[PDB]
């Protein structure tokens, strides 16, 4: 069993915010299967939504806090289920996650056993900006001991979030992608390094894959130890 | 059914035993069939939360068997017998006996380890970004434990403020460490304007606070 969401963007104050949760390896008119929506936020923590479910017709149910905006549809043609939030105000910004809740017979509730991977929902009037990504290219001033450390810096960008994988999710041991900050321009910046040996930089490869969804925008920046030009004078 | 938890973190040495507590504010034991309808999760950073124990005490297939709850239809506990490095996340529990479903506020684990010293590392801005008219130096602190630490930018010996941002890691999930990167930002016209660009990093694992440096224009 998979659950795999719509990705994430922005939607405008007023507007509708609407994602998918595309259902494989089980039904979504499961006789023994509901279909859920949960939000994470700040301060309210996990918060359940809603959910629909198919006995012998389809029925839905929704957190009082949502009441009256929040639509979830199942789409049998499809295989998915959606979640539709009106009139979100700026507030409404957070992780929503669809979830199957497994029953059976003689029992009518279950834990969640399977949960989607998440999906980053701003609600601001701003417009969306794509990144621009620069290598952190290793040097003498950033090895250690057999050890390099390298990097991309991805700058400028708006809203979260940005995927960061290095060649193409080969490598990930010794990575780290830092939680991104808040500049003073109201736009993000994050950096992500890797730790590799420094015996073999002449022969590895190190691109970092940059995806920022809410804009489509992909970079591939290679990065590579720096060309010297400069101390004009030995 | 308001779901708390006690405590509200923890932070213990690897292989020694962690107890989460979480209390319901009206029993969830189902008189009819006698379950306790009482899940936990373990959840961490940019990941879904991940189903552990279910029924109360019903572990779930495929999770390790350090893991186990138990609970008395209004108080309940999650133990790990024996905490791995790859536990560090959060873990709520949930009742799923009446709606709405509610979760608690969740306890954050972490590893209590060795102090470990970060390894400091200084970029220079690249000359693509000189182009667009801003200069950003990055200052890297890899795998240090514990996660206090402290960065000062000095700019030909002149102690920065205002100009920089910092972000630290989760901890890792293999060697229980923390990793932070400093940002100092600058216009071009400003960056050209000086010779030596320094990150200081003071931390326990440090006798003395490391400077780690570069001069601009320089190689």
């Amino acid at each position: 069993v998979q659950l795999q969401q719509s990705g994430p963007g922005l939607v405008k104050p007023s507007q509708t915010l609407s994602l998918t949760c595309a259902i494989s390896g089980d039904s979504v008119s499961s006789n023994s299967a509901a279909w859920n929506w949960i939000r994470q936020s700040p301060s309210r923590g996990l918060e359940w939504l809603g959910k629909t479910y198919y006995r012998f017709k389809w029925y839905s149910d929704y957190a009082v806090s949502v009441k009256g905006r929040i639509t979830i549809n199942p789409d049998t043609s499809k295989n998915q289920f959606s979640l539709q939030l009106n009139s979100v105000t700026p507030e409404d910004t957070a992780v929503f996650y669809c979830t199957r809740e497994s029953t059976t017979y003689d029992l009518l509730a279950g834990p969640f056993d399977y949960w989607g991977q998440g999906t980053l929902v701003t609600v601001s009037s701003a417009s969306t900006k794509g990144p621009s990504v620069f290598p952190l290219a290793p040097s003498s001033k950033s090895t250690s001991g057999g050890t390099a450390a390298l990097g991309c810096l991805v700058k400028d960008y708006f809203p979260e979030p940005v995927t960061v994988s290095w060649n193409s999710g080969a490598l990930t041991s010794g990575v780290h992608t830092f939680p991104a900050v808040l500049q003073s321009s109201g736009l993000y910046s994050l950096s992500s390094v890797v730790t590799v040996p420094s015996s073999s930089l002449g022969t590895q490869t190190y691109i970092c894959n940059v995806n920022h969804k809410p804009s489509n925008t992909k970079v591939d920046k290679k990065v590579e130890p720096k060309s010297c030009h400069h101390h004009h004078h030995h | 059914i308001v779901m708390t938890q006690s405590p509200d973190s923890l932070a213990v040495s690897l292989g020694e035993r962690a107890t989460i507590n979480c209390k319901s504010s009206q029993t969830v034991l189902y008189s009819s069939n006698n379950k306790k309808y009482l899940a936990w999760y373990q959840q961490k950073p940019g990941q879904p939360p991940n189903l552990l124990i279910y029924w109360a005490s019903t572990r779930e297939s495929g999770v390790p068997d350090r893991f186990s709850g138990s609970g008395s239809g209004t108080d309940f506990t999650l133990t790990i017998s024996s905490l791995q490095a790859e536990d560090v996340a959060v873990y709520y529990c949930q009742q799923y006996y009446s709606t709405p479903f509610t979760f608690g506020p969740g306890t954050k684990v972490e590893i209590k380890r060795t102090v470990a010293a970060p390894s400091v590392f200084i970029f220079p801005p690249s000359d693509e970004q000189l182009k667009s008219g801003t200069a950003s130096v990055v200052c890297l602190l890899n795998n240090f434990y514990p996660r206090e630490a402290k960065v000062q930018w000095k700019v030909d010996n002149a102690l920065q403020s205002g100009n920089s941002q910092e972000s630290v890691t989760e901890q890792d999930s293999k060697d229980s460490t923390y990793s932070l990167s400093s940002t100092l930002t600058l216009s071009k016209a400003d960056y050209e304007k000086h010779k030596v660009y320094a990150c200081e990093v003071t931390h326990q694992g440090l006798s003395s606070p490391v400077t780690k440096s570069f001069n601009r224009g320089e190689c």
